[PDB]
RNA sequence: CAAUGGUAGGAGAGCGUUCUAAGGGCGUUGAAGCAUGAUCGUAAGGACAUGUGGAGCGCUUAGAAGUGAGAAUGCCGGUGU
RNA sequence: AACUUGGGAGUCAGAACAUGGGUGAUAAGGUCCGUGUUCGAAAGGGAAACAGCCCAGACCACCAGCUAAGGCCCCAAAAUA
RNA sequence: CCGAUAGUGAACCAGUACCGUGAGGGAAAGGUGAAAAGCACCCCGGAAGGGGAGUGAAAUAGAACCUGAAACCGUGUGCUUACAAGUAGUCAGAGCCCGUUAAUGGGUGAUGGCGUGCCUUUUGUAGAAUGAACCGGCGAGUUACGAUUUGAUGCAAGGUUAA
């Protein structure tokens, strides 16, 4: 009960049971999700994949495809008359790990 | 229960009400009618007829007994300021403040 | 000789920590339950 | 026609009061002080998100260190047996190990010294 | 803002340790002291919580110095009265009160904020071959190298 | 037409610009005359020739 | 696939404020204003719920301007130190 | 990306640094020309702090990787190699 | 076209208070309710003021009487604070107190990192160079005529009228 799968730009240690915040995966809600290249499986038998393990995988299900928290993104230079304001909302998708094939 | 006196702009700055308001502030009012009677300030006659008011709107209008009665809130509000002068060296004036205050008395036999 | 800055609400009432009055002494009266001064005749029925 | 001001310069800067909030004394109060605020406010939260990545990122390179010590390694010279033994673990991942599971961290470092 | 580690109080196991200043070279000895008392050589180092261990540099007595600093390597101070320098040489500062010695040395190799001077607290330093604090159960530690 | 769906013929109409209304509109404080001299004041400015 | 730091300046697209036209709506079973909130849009900004309030006010397309303020030893009010 | 014609301009107080020179005393954070940078109008990393020096040009987000100048006893990331 | 800082200086007993030897200068100040039905009577107090009772849809609609913002002044409280060097925030973050426009929530805040206001004027300002005590109002490229250039529309060797 210990993967840790490489989504995204990012690596995350998933746990059999646990919620994940991943980046804007390219699935609609319900159906499920499987990452194939994980690095490295911990427990009683570990094994580190060089790159990868080369054939395990993680299977989840997809829940609440979002957008992120609104952040304001404000600039400007001292004495001259001169500022920029933005608003930034991120998208992210949640998920829930069923199963880790080791 | 509860029951309240006001005495509206009477002609007191609150600065200076606010020190006597403060001595009796959670007091028994039994203990607070002496205290407002032996002191030596210029507020104290004005704010203990707020205080005896209280006392008697509890008794007639809403059968209260007077023996547990409390000071349950006083405080001064800011009322309106009059405009005045005083005349100074060299043909200017300075601006005198005549600052009034509203008081109001809450006593409460402490019970629900 | 004149102020450079304004005084905050914050350090005004710290400088009036302290400008405050107590009670008196204010004893009660042996002859009649009361309050009287200490060392000072009462003010109602005057006794001492 | 004649237009006058009311109604739109109080809802402007109302919206500013409130971003104020819990700023000290006079600057979650008045306007001109408090849109100041927020306006320091603004672009300090640009850099510091920024600098988040940076600050992770140097203080879990301090926790591999301590861990890889225990077993008589540097930090530099454990990431350069992990690099040519083919593991490709961030270092966000490699202290959550050393925190977690030991057993398979001190399991990882001799298979990097084997790498050299 | 993901899965990381924080250690906070109710997380956190300090312990003691002893160590002989017998045969060390003064700043050398003080930078590894430093390390031990900051928590920079546990696994769960948090930045803006005290962690760390107790020192008790048990000899202070023989601790050396190199070159010429003897004679040389004058301490200052000021007493913020006009002309109020004084100074006192590093050799004379170990013949009289040489734990103070050892104690502003480490100090200044650690930071000046609220929890840096929390943390010099946890250093205890002794002239002598003896120390007090035999009932919390002092470890020994080595210097590296 | 329409005397509730009216609409001018695409191109022939124009919004005029507004100088002296603040920073982001381009034209705000010294409202496109520069800084300083004969032709930043008003009424400023030698007569043609 | 490539581009996007910016003062003086040039160019483009917009948000909001009063009044008019036409169309269609909402309001004593509570309009506008005011206050509070953990809401929405890339921005200027837009809603919704409650409290107070007591008679008017939005929306769509077009038109017209006394159309947007933090600074001027600015002007007037009224409140500090 | 260059040229032509037409609409709108802002600018005419400049500054360090390196090099080729005049002036001054092979003085000046001096002054005046040639050439190149970059401040002006440029945020980020290094020179303790430090417009003009070294490195490098910020569309927004991320608790991902590897490099620059400068670094690796600890304040303070990284060899007490 | 204005809608009480506007529109006449003046919506009100305005060329009036007030100022000046005089010629002359020259303000501020609108709103109870449909209807006075404008609070009989009791209670504290010398009165003012108030607490009840009553009139009324409503009395914080009680004569400064429609609504009632901010600066400012108070009273009560949830979390915090007497070894600490602060352009007052921001990013990280325990402990405690709560429960929403229900969403990877709200309040506080031990301790850690990084951080010298804004405007103007300048080669260059944290500047010990300028301006602003705070809040509110309201305060600066207009439109008449003529010229020029661009868009858009009618007609075209023709196009168009002024009084
Ligand atoms: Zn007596």
């Amino acid at each position: 009960m210990f993967a840790i799968i490489e989504t995204g730009g990012k690596q995350i240690k998933v746990e059999e049971g646990q919620e994940i915040f991943v980046e804007k995966l390219d699935v609609n809600e319900g159906d499920t999700f499987t990452f194939d290249k994980v690095l490295f499986v911990g427990g009683d038998s570990v094994k580190v994949g060089a790159p990868t393990v080369e054939g395990a995988t993680v299977t989840a299900t997809v829940n609440k495809q979002g957008r992120g928290k609104k952040i304001t993104v404000f600039t400007y230079k001292r004495r001259k008359n001169s500022k920029r304001k933005k608003g930034h909302r991120q998208p992210y998708t949640k998920l829930t790990i069923d199963k880790i094939n080791a | 229960m509860e029951a309240k006196a006001v005495a509206r702009t009477i002609r007191i700055a609150p600065r200076k009400v606010r020190l006597v308001l403060d001595l009796i502030r959670g007091k028994n009012a039994a203990e607070a009618i002496a205290i407002l009677k032996l002191t030596n300030k210029a507020s104290s006659p004005v704010i203990e007829k707020v205080l005896m008011s209280a006392l008697a709107n509890a008794e007639h209008n809403y059968d209260m007994n007077t023996d547990e009665l409390v000071v349950k809130e006083a405080y001064a509000n800011e009322g309106p300021t009059l405009k005045r002068f005083r005349p100074r060296a060299q043909g200017r004036a300075s601006a005198i403040n005549k600052r009034t205050s509203h008081i109001t008395i809450v006593v409460s036999d402490g019970k629900e | 000789a004149v102020p450079k800055r304004r005084t905050s609400k914050t350090r005004k009432n710290k400088r009036r920590t302290h400008f405050k009055i107590s009670v008196p002494g204010m004893t009660e009266c042996p002859n009649c339950g009361e309050y009287k001064l200490s060392h000072r005749v009462c003010k109602n029925c005057g006794s001492y | 026609p004649r237009v006058k001001g009311g109604t739109v310069t109080r809802a402007r800067r109302k919206k500013t009061i409130k971003l104020a909030k819990g700023y000290f004394g006079s600057k979650h109060t008045l306007y001109k002080v408090a849109k100041q605020q927020v306006m320091k406010s603004g672009q300090y939260a640009f850099r510091d998100r920024r600098q988040r990545k940076r600050d992770f990122r140097k203080l879990w390179i301090t926790r591999i260190n301590a861990a890889a010590r225990q077993h008589e390694m540097s930090y530099s010279r454990l990431m350069n047996g992990l690099k040519k033994a083919g593991i490709d673990i961030n270092r966000k991942m490699l202290s959550e190990i050393a925190i977690s599971d030991e057993k398979a961290f001190a399991q990882l470092v001799t298979k990097a010294k084997d790498a050299l | 803002m993901r899965q990381t580690f924080m250690a906070n109080e109710s997380n956190i196991e300090r312990k003691w340790y002893v160590i002989d200043a017998e045969g060390q070279t003064l700043g050398r000895l003080s930078s590894e002291v430093a390390s031990i008392l900051r928590g920079k050589n546990k696994v769960t180092y948090t930045p803006h919580v005290d962690t760390g261990d107790y020192v008790i540099v048990i000899n202070a007595s023989k601790i050396e110095f190199t070159g010429n600093k003897e004679t040389d390597k004058v301490y200052y101070r000021h007493s913020n009265h006009p002309g109020g320098i004084k100074s006192i040489t590093a050799g004379e500062l170990r013949r009289t009160n040489p734990e103070r010695l050892i104690e502003n040395s480490i100090k200044g190799m650690l930071p000046s904020t609220r929890l840096g001077e929390k943390q010099g607290k946890k250093l205890f330093v002794y002239g002598g071959a003896e120390h007090p604090h035999a009932a919390q159960q002092p470890e020994n530690y080595e210097l590296r190298g | 037409m329409k005397l509730h769906e009216l609409k001018p013929a695409e191109g022939s109409r124009k919004e005029r610009n507004r100088v002296g209304r603040g920073v982001a509109t381009g034209n705000g404080k010294t409202s496109g005359r520069g800084h300083k001299g004969q032709k930043a004041r008003s009424g400023g400015g030698v007569r043609p020739g």
